[PDB]
């Protein structure tokens, strides 16, 4: 995959790389994938490969990451979600 | 032990396009 | 995601924000989301984004947390197992 | 090695609410 504007994934603390999971608003599909960077500013979030299949053009989504913690970071961990619009432009941004 | 975190999202994101054979 | 009555971490030992599964034992959907803190004392099992598609307020579910362990204490874990009633109040925590 | 265990879980629990397009 999924093609993420940069500007996003800075937004998030989401790397490269990492695995995402994609949760479809729109049609209920879940997915595992992994994150792409897209150009930034563009606002792109693109469906690459054979999750094509579940997640079409238009759909409303969710990408999570998930990370490995030790139990006194776990307890203090401040989950970031970025909030965007119809295009994909950063609304707000919240922390825990 | 270790625990999973839900760590960061992007929420409520549009998708744009989409490219069933991506080569990359 | 899933807004879970916070008493029911605190009785499970899940932690806010930590990743869990969800098995659905009207429908049989299964998926993987995370714990979001709800009012104390509600018994609030609320399912928030895409997961709405899948798990339907009245159904009857499982939310399961996994770890990661080292084998010494792997070989000597007792896991929690919090059992509630149709209102979600708690019954009995059973552990091992 | 490390293993992936079942730690603990919340058994029969029922479902009170639903919000598809909840923003947080």
């Amino acid at each position: 995959x999924v093609t993420v504007d940069q500007d996003l994934l800075d937004a998030a603390g989401i790397l490269p790389f990492e695995q995402v999971d994609i949760y479809d608003i729109t049609n209920g599909a879940r997915l595992t994938t992994y994150a792409l960077p897209g150009e930034r500013g563009s606002g792109v979030i693109g469906i690459n490969g054979a999750a094509a299949h579940l997640v079409k053009p238009g759909d409303l989504v969710i990408l999570v990451a998930y990370g490995v913690f030790d139990e006194e970071e776990a307890r203090n961990l401040k989950p970031t979600v970025v909030l965007v619009d119809e295009r994909n432009r950063i609304l707000e941004v919240r922390k825990g | 032990m270790k625990r999973v975190m839900f760590h960061a999202k992007i929420h409520r994101a549009t998708v744009t396009q989409a490219d069933l054979h991506y080569v990359g």
